[PDB]
RNA sequence: CCGACUUACCAACCCGAUGCAAACUGCGAAUACCGGAGAAUGUUAUCACGGGAGACACACGGCGGGUGCUAACGUCCGUC
RNA sequence: UCCUCCUAAAGAGUAACGGAGGAGCACGAAGGUUGGCUAAUCCUGGUCGGACAUCAGGAGGUUAGUGCAAUGGCAUAAGCCAGCUUGACUGCGAGCGUGACGGCGCGAGCAGGUGCGAAAGCAGGUCAUAGUGAUCCGGUGGUUCUGAAUGGAAGGGCCAUC
RNA sequence: UGCCUGGCGGCCGUAGCGCGGUGGUCCCACCUGACCCCAUGCCGAACUCAGAAGUGAAACGCCGUAGCGCCGAUGGUAGUGUGGGGUCUCCCCAUGCGAGAGUAGGGAACUGCCAGGCAU
C-alpha cells in the first residue's frame, strides 16, 4: 500500500441495538451503533424479526395505549 | 483476514466433503473484488466524478481508477480517452475486511430487501451484483453526501462453473433463494 | 435484371476471354444447359432466357441461375469522339468458356427440362448443348 | 503554414545559431534546449531569439 | 501467461546479442534457485556454468534463492569463465529487470573480473 | 419479485455445395533480368576518352495490353 | 509540381483528355533512450445503462493500431504507457542507389562534444514513401579573407540564415 | 550408459490445435508472508522481497488417439519459350519447361550443448 498517498484506514467498533458488538477494521473515523445487523435480519434465519427490537413503534402503541 | 481464517478452517472440507475433490486447492477461493461505478455523466459535470471518486475510496479503503473511454461511442456521446468510470480491485486482508462488511452490515441495510439472485454467474462461476443505492455503507455519512449513486459488484473466483461457485458463496452463508 | 449490389470499382478493363470454363458440371439439380462456345452473357439476356425457361416448365420444379453480370460494360454515347475519358456503364455481363453450365433444373421429367432448355437457348448467343447430373 | 521559422541562439555569446519551427499560438512559451556549439566545441543552452 | 511474457520480455536482448556476435552470459531465475550460463557467439555450445542447484555451491549456501546465493554463484561462475580464458562477455538478463538476483549476480561478476 | 413455453414470420454469424476480380492472394510457371564458372565461335563484336554528325513527324505485321464497339489502313504503350 | 495503387506483360523503366485517391503539413513531443504493456469483434453476467459507455470472465488472434491518402511493413512491434532527456549534435565520410544534367537518396566507420542504460549498446529526427522552388537581386548575424597611394572605412568574399 | 527435469540453441506446422491419461525424490509450477530492497495511474494480480506448510489442481512436461490444422506424390489438365499452321475476339501441331487445385498416402516432430535427479 502506498502511504502518502492513501487514506488513513484502522480499527474500528460497531455495536448494534440488539446489543451484538462486531469487531472490524474500516475508515468511518469514529465509532457507530448500527440499528440492523446479519443475525437481527428476517432473510439470515430471522426467527425473531425487528418487531421485538422498539423505537418509534413503541412511542406510538405507549402514546396510545390501546389494545 | 477475520473472515479468510474462518474460510480455511471449515469452508475448505465442507466443499471437500461433498464434492469429493482430489486436493484441497481444489476448493475454490475469492481471489479478487473489483469495485465497478461507472458514472456516465462526467461529459456533463466533470467535477461529480472526483466526488464520485471520494465516495468510493470512503466506502472501500483504496483510491478508485478512473477509466477511459477506451473507444469513441456517438450513441452516448463520448470520445475515446474521456473519464467515464469509476474501479477499485481488493485482494487478500482488504478484500476479506470489505467482503465481512458488505454482507454483515451493508446488505441486511438494503431496502425493499428480498435477498440476493442466484442466476448471475455468468455461466463460468465468477459472481456479479448491483447495488441500487448508496446510503447501505457506514462508511459515508449521511446528509453529506450530494446524491445516491449505485455501483456494481463482482466476485471473480477461480470456481471453473457455476455449481461449485454458489457452494462457496453458500458456505459464506451468502443471500440465496 | 441481374447486377451487383455494389461494387468496389464502376469500371473495368476490357480484358480477355480466354481459357475454358470452371464449374462444368451439374452440381445443383439433375439437368443443365452448357455453353459450347465462348462470349458474353448480358443480365439481360441471362434473363430473358430464365423468363422462358421458368415458363416453359409451368413454374414446377426449381430454376437454379448459374451464372451471374458481374462485369461492367461502358459504351460511349452517339457522336461523341475519341476521348475524353472512359465511357458510363451501361450494362453488366459475364464471361463465358467453352464448357460452362448456365442453367440447372430439377423436379421436372427428362423431356419437359429438355424442350424447356431449347427454348431459353434460343434466346442465348453462345452456343448451348443439354447435359444431366453425374456420378463422378 | 501556421508554424514559423525561429531562431535559437547560444548562450554563449559566439553568435552561432540553429534554426527551427515553432507553433506560436498553443506553448507561447520560449525554447530552450542544451545544444552543441560548434565554436566552443561544447555543449551550452540555446534561447529563444528572432 | 508467465513464461511466454518472460520470453517476449527478453527477445530483443537476445536477438541483439546474436547480431553483435558476443559471448552472452544467460541468467535464469525461479522462486528456488538462479541459473546463470556463458554462451559461446553462436549460440549452440556453452562454455562455462554455475549453478544452485550444484554439489559444491550448495553446502555454502545457508538457503539457495537469496543475494548472498546469487553473490556465491556470481564469484563461483566468473571464477570458471576467468581460468578457461574468457574476459569480456555481454549480459543477457533474460527478460528480467536489472534490480536483485540478476543484479547481484552481476555485481559479483564485476569484482572478480568479466569485464560487461 | 426474478419466470416457463410455443407457432408455417423475419432472420445475422456459422457450416456444406457453387462461381467472379486490373486496383483480391494462404499458391504459382514458362520466359526475361542480374551474377559466377567452362568450352567453342565471332575481323574487339566491350568499355573509356576525344573530332564530326544526323535524328527527336514514324508506318504496318506478329505477340502482351489500355482506350474504342476485342470497330477502323483508329488511338496509346511494351516487345520482336 | 509532388505522393500511393492499377494499366505495367513475376528485375528496372514504360503512354493515353486511361481507372481510383491524396499532398503544399504536423510534432520540443507525436523526437532519443530505458523499462513496462498488447488489440478488433462477439458471447455470458453486472446500478442508472438501453444494440452500443465503465466492470468480470470467456471465445478469438491482429480480422486492430499507425497524426493525415494508398501500397509495402510492423509482436524483437514500427502499435500503447511512464521515467529521464535533446543525437531534431558539429566537421567529415569507405561504398552504393537514382537521374541527360541541375540534383536527389542510403550509408557503416572516424573526430569532437553529449543524452539514456548496470552494461552489451542505441541515438546525425519522426514505420517508409508527398508536405515543395534553381539562379539573379537584396536583408540579418558572424568572420584568422580582401580593402584601388598608406592606415582605416564603404563595398565585396566565406560561413550561418531570411 | 538408461530414464526424468531445467536452461541456451538448431529447425520453423509431418513440429501447431483438440480429446484422454499421467508426474512431485530432485527439478518445475502453483504456493506462504511482506516494515523492508523494489512496484502498482489503485491493487504484492503482474513486478519485488522473506521463505518452503501444502499441492501437482491449473500450468508445464510426457504418453496415447486423426476431429481438424499441416505436408503430399504418380498421372492428367491449365499455362507457356522457340518454330510452324487454322475456320484467327480464339485455338492447333512439333519440341522444351510444366503448374494450381484435387487424389492415393504421410503425419501426434526430429535434433545439439550444458546442468541436475534417479538407476546401473
Ligand atoms: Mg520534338
Ligand atoms: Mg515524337
Ligand atoms: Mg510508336
Ligand atoms: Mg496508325
Ligand atoms: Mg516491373
Ligand atoms: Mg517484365
Ligand atoms: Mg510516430
Ligand atoms: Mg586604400
Ligand atoms: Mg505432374
Ligand atoms: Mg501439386
Ligand atoms: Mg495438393
Ligand atoms: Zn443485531
Amino acid at each position: 500500500m502506498k502511504k502518502d498517498i492513501h487514506p488513513k484506514y484502522e480499527e474500528i467498533t460497531a455495536s448494534c441495538s440488539c446489543g451484538n458488538v462486531m469487531k472490524i477494521r474500516s475508515t468511518v473515523g469514529h465509532d457507530l451503533n448500527l440499528d440492523v445487523c446479519s443475525k437481527c435480519h428476517p432473510f439470515f434465519t430471522g426467527k425473531q424479526r425487528d418487531v421485538a427490537t422498539g423505537g418509534r413503534v413503541d412511542r406510538f402503541n405507549k402514546r396510545f395505549n390501546i389494545p | 483476514a477475520k473472515l479468510h481464517d474462518y474460510y480455511k478452517d471449515e469452508v475448505v472440507k465442507k466443499l471437500m466433503t461433498e464434492f469429493n475433490y482430489n486436493s484441497v486447492m481444489q476448493v475454490p477461493r475469492v481471489e479478487k473484488i473489483t469495485l465497478n461505478m461507472g458514472v456516465g455523466e462526467a461529459i456533463a459535470d466533470k467535477k461529480l466524478l472526483d466526488n464520485a471518486a471520494a465516495d468510493l475510496a470512503a466506502i472501500s479503503g483504496q483510491k478508485p481508477l478512473i477509466t477511459k473511454a477506451r473507444k469513441s461511442v456517438a450513441g452516448f456521446k463520448i470520445r475515446q480517452g474521456y473519464p467515464i468510470g469509476c474501479k477499485v480491485t481488493l485482494r487478500g486482508e482488504r478484500m476479506w475486511e470489505f467482503f465481512e462488511r458488505l454482507i454483515t452490515i451493508a446488505v441486511p441495510r438494503i431496502r425493499d430487501f428480498r435477498g440476493l439472485s442466484a442466476k448471475s454467474f455468468d455461466g463460468r462461476g465468477n459472481y456479479s451484483m448491483g447495488v441500487r443505492e448508496q446510503i447501505i455503507f457506514p462508511e459515508i455519512d449521511y446528509d453529506k453526501v450530494d446524491r445516491v449513486r449505485g455501483l456494481d459488484i463482482t466476485i471473480t473466483t477461480t470456481a471453473k462453473s457455476d455449481e461449485e461457485g454458489r457452494a462457496l458463496l453458500a458456505a459464506f452463508d451468502f443471500p440465496f433463494r | 435484371m441481374l447486377q451487383p449490389k455494389r461494387t468496389k470499382f464502376r469500371k473495368m478493363h476490357k480484358g480477355r476471354n480466354r481459357g475454358l470454363a470452371q464449374g462444368t458440371d451439374v452440381s445443383f439439380g439433375s439437368f443443365g444447359l452448357k455453353a459450347v462456345g465462348r462470349g458474353r452473357l448480358t443480365a439481360r439476356q441471362i434473363e430473358a432466357a430464365r423468363r422462358a425457361m421458368t415458363r416453359a416448365v409451368k413454374r414446377q420444379g426449381k430454376i437454379w441461375i448459374r451464372v451471374f453480370p458481374d462485369k461492367p460494360i461502358t459504351e460511349k454515347p452517339l457522336a461523341v469522339r475519341m476521348g475524353k475519358g472512359k465511357g458510363n456503364v451501361e450494362y453488366w455481363v459475364a464471361l463465358i468458356q467453352p464448357g460452362k453450365v448456365l442453367y440447372e433444373m430439377d423436379g421436372v421429367p427428362e423431356e419437359l427440362a429438355r424442350e424447356a432448355f431449347k427454348l431459353a437457348a434460343a434466346k442465348l448467343p453462345i452456343k448451348t448443348t443439354f447435359v444431366t447430373k453425374t456420378v463422378m | 503554414g501556421i508554424r514559423e521559422k525561429i531562431k535559437l541562439v547560444s548562450s554563449a555569446g559566439t553568435g552561432h545559431f540553429y534554426t527551427t519551427t515553432k507553433n506560436k499560438r498553443t506553448k507561447p512559451e520560449k525554447l530552450e534546449l542544451k545544444k552543441f556549439d560548434p565554436v566552443v566545441r561544447q555543449h551550452v543552452i540555446y534561447k529563444e531569439a528572432k | 501467461d508467465k513464461k511466454s511474457a518472460r520470453i517476449r520480455r527478453a527477445t530483443r536482448a537476445r536477438r541483439k546479442l546474436q547480431e553483435l556476435g558476443a559471448t552472452r552470459l544467460v541468467v535464469h531465475r525461479t522462486p528456488r534457485h538462479i541459473y546463470a550460463q556463458v554462451i559461446a557467439p553462436n549460440g549452440s555450445e556453452v562454455l562455462v556454468a554455475a549453478s544452485t542447484v550444484e554439489k559444491a555451491i550448495a553446502e555454502q549456501l545457508k538457503y539457495t534463492g537469496n543475494k548472498d546465493a546469487a553473490a556465491a554463484v556470481g564469484k563461483a561462475v566468473a571464477e570458471r569463465a576467468l581460468e578457461k580464458g574468457i574476459k569480456d562477455v555481454s549480459f543477457d538478463r533474460s527478460g528480467f529487470q536489472y534490480h536483485g538476483r540478476v543484479q547481484a549476480l552481476a555485481d559479483a561478476a564485476r569484482e572478480a573480473g568479466l569485464q560487461f
